[PDB]
């Protein structure tokens, strides 16, 4: 087509008067709509530095929306964009993120939109403009789709870069995201604003601010749309976003959800769901009553049958039961429905091998709470539980007997387990099961109580508590009684009666009662 | 006479049940 | 916590001490029957970790003539069958 006005226009712009100004611009954004004479004005910088100025320093509305829905018009072509950018833009297009009027924003946001994806360097170009401040603040429009944008234009500023995570903290971002999650119902923006919630979870700063918001609660509305591209989201964000939610309610809705998530045949959503629950019944009183009374025992039992021996979905599960059987009032009944509902046999499974460590540390520490109501006494005897935890307490022991090492005893986690922990919980659980008369012939049998004694030295104040405790429930029996008062246990008990925490100064004072007396 | 009674029960009472 | 109602073959031993509920805590039903035995004098002074009842109401609640003091679940499961639990 032809040129032949661009030079006409590119002085015809600055021109003092600012009436001739609107009457210039009108026809700029008009003659921008081909393809054409489009090629011009790109290949003109002297035309385009204009057009930026003409923004950034007008007070007219025409002007602005003419000016701005030309560089529209440029952003769609490649070589555009770059004018665009070396004639300064980005710091001109910011400032219009704060001028109110719905005509350039649309013109504005997308510019800034195409520009942030389609040519590099404004990704920081646009940090330093102030660009985050000015587009959070934009989160209240009425418009949906205008948010779609804007809260897009957020996750790509802020993917990776820990400046920018910060940057929207500060400027009040968690507070208004939760805002756009738990009202609208346009698919692309929550799809985008948990997309941008997530990116925001992993900076442990971020991850109470949207908690206390109201994050949680919020992102469990939509836990049952349609799109698996919304769902998993959520839930990722929700998994790493829970360490720090155990202290509040209304979580009543988003409880009774989770449970049923773990009846789906995707395995990457169960796993995203026990996680969620392990974490979320790590302190309160009332999360544990929740989940007993939606029947999470039962569905809960289910997952650890068909996941087999996939830790990955096991070590949350055991965790998960092991919170919901200890102190509660649903104690009675969450100790009881795992028996009622076949659980007990493959929990017992798992302390045998090929299951790693840190999931052991958890089944072990589920025995104990299990063997509180005394109807499961019998059914971990029968499925061989006192052999197998005394084998795992024999190891453990024999492991970190290992003090022989470099000049100063080099202690090894990596595997995650510190090995005094599965002597914690194992003489823990022994200490429990030793009610119920026919173990204490077996754990009598299997030739442990000159263990408990060497035990009874360890420094550890959490060891003596149970060890000089599971002996207290083997002493009933004269036949275990006598016996113990000679492998030792007359002299290093004597002086435990004076140790601080007030619950070895007992049990290993209720040792002694029965022992060395008529 | 006393006394030896007293302070067992009152560490059988200790674990509950 | 723990609720319990003990069975009315008990709370005899329990309202002849001053108990003046109908239901108890298992700390406060351990704690009167204590009193019974100190008071009415049960244990054998000599060495005191045994407690007799040959011919008294625990020789009928309990059903065995003496036993001992501390061996733990006999006397919780002893006590256990006189109540039944709310
Ligand atoms: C918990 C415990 O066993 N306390 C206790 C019981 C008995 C005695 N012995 C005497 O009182 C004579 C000491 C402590």
């Amino acid at each position: 087509l032809a040129t032949r006005a661009i030079p006409e226009l590119t002085k015809l712009l600055n021109d003092e008067d600012q009436v001739v100004v609107n009457k210039a611009a009108v026809m700029v954004h008009q003659l921008s709509k081909k393809e054409a004479s489009r090629h011009a004005i790109m290949r003109s910088p002297q035309m385009v530095s204009a057009i930026v100025r003409t923004m950034q320093n007008t007070n007219d509305v025409e002007t602005a929306r003419c000016t701005a829905g030309t560089l529209h018009n440029l952003s769609h072509h490649r070589e555009g964009l770059l004018a665009i950018f070396k004639s300064g833009g980005i710091p001109a297009l910011v400032k219009m993120l704060g001028s109110p009027v719905d005509s350039v924003l649309f013109y504005a946001i997308t510019t800034l939109h195409n520009l942030l994806l389609h040519q590099e360097g404004a990704k920081m170009a646009v940090r330093l403009a102030g660009g985050l401040q000015k587009m959070v603040a934009l989160l209240n429009k009425t418009n949906v789709k205008f948010l779609a944008i804007t809260t897009d234009c957020l996750q790509i500023l802020a993917y990776g870069n820990q400046e920018s995570k910060l940057i929207i903290l500060a400027s009040g971002g968690p507070q208004a995201l939760v805002n756009i999650m738990r009202t609208y119902t346009y698919e692309k923006l929550l799809w985008t604003t948990s997309r941008v919630l997530k990116v925001l979870s992993v900076c442990s700063s971020n991850k109470p601010a949207i908690v206390e918001a109201g994050g949680m609660q919020a992102l469990g509305l939509h836990l049952t749309d349609p799109s698996q591209r919304l769902v998993q989201n959520c839930l990722w964000t929700l998994r790493n976003l829970s360490d720090a939610a155990t202290k509040q309610e209304g979580m009543e809705g988003l409880l009774g959800t989770l449970v049923q998530l773990l009846g789906s045949d995707d395995i990457n959503v169960v796993t995203c769901a026990a996680g969620i629950l392990s974490n979320l019944t790590c302190n309160n009183y009332k999360n544990k009553m929740m989940v007993c009374q939606v029947g999470g025992i039962e569905a809960l039992v289910r997952t650890v049958l068909r996941a087999g021996d996939r830790e990955d979905i096991t070590e949350p599960a055991i965790c998960a039961l092991r919170h919901l059987t200890s102190r509660h009032q649903e104690a009675e009944m969450a100790q009881n429905a795992v028996r009622l509902h076949y659980g007990l046999p493959v929990v017992v499974k798992l302390l045998h091998p090929p299951s790693h460590w840190p999931l052991i540390k958890a089944t072990v520490g589920l025995i104990r709470n299990l063997a509180l109501c005394p109807a499961n006494h019998a059914p971990l005897r029968e499925q061989g539980a006192i052999p197998r935890l005394v084998q795992l307490l024999v190891r453990a022991h024999q492991d970190t007997q290992r003090r022989t090492s470099m000049g100063g005893t080099q202690q090894q986690f990596v595997e995650g387990v510190r090995m005094e922990e599965i002597v914690e919980g194992c003489t823990g659980a022994l200490h429990i099961l030793a009610r119920d008369v026919h173990n204490r012939i077996v754990i009598r049998g299997l030739n442990t109580i000159p263990l408990f004694v060497q035990l009874l030295y360890s420094p550890i104040e959490n060891i003596q508590r149970v060890a000089a405790g599971v002996l207290c429930e083997l002493a009933q029996d004269k036949e275990a009684a006598e016996a113990i008062e000679a492998e030792g246990a007359t002299a290093p008990l004597t002086e435990l009666l004076h140790s601080r925490n007030e619950g070895v100064a007992t049990y290993a004072a209720a040792v002694l009662f029965r022992m060395s007396e008529d | 006479a006393n006394d030896c009674f007293k302070a067992a029960w009152q560490c059988i009472i200790w674990l509950h049940q | 916590e723990t609720l319990v109602r003990p069975k009315p073959l008990l709370l005899k031993l329990l309202k002849s001490v001053g108990a003046q509920k109908d239901t108890y805590t298992m700390k406060e039903v351990l704690f009167y029957l204590g009193q019974y035995i100190m008071t009415k004098r049960l244990y054998d002074e000599k060495q005191q970790h045994i407690v007799y009842c040959s011919n008294d109401l625990l020789g009928d609640l309990f059903g065995v003539p003496s036993f001992s003091v501390k061996e733990h679940r006999k006397i919780y499961t002893m006590i256990y069958r006189n109540l039944v639990v709310v």
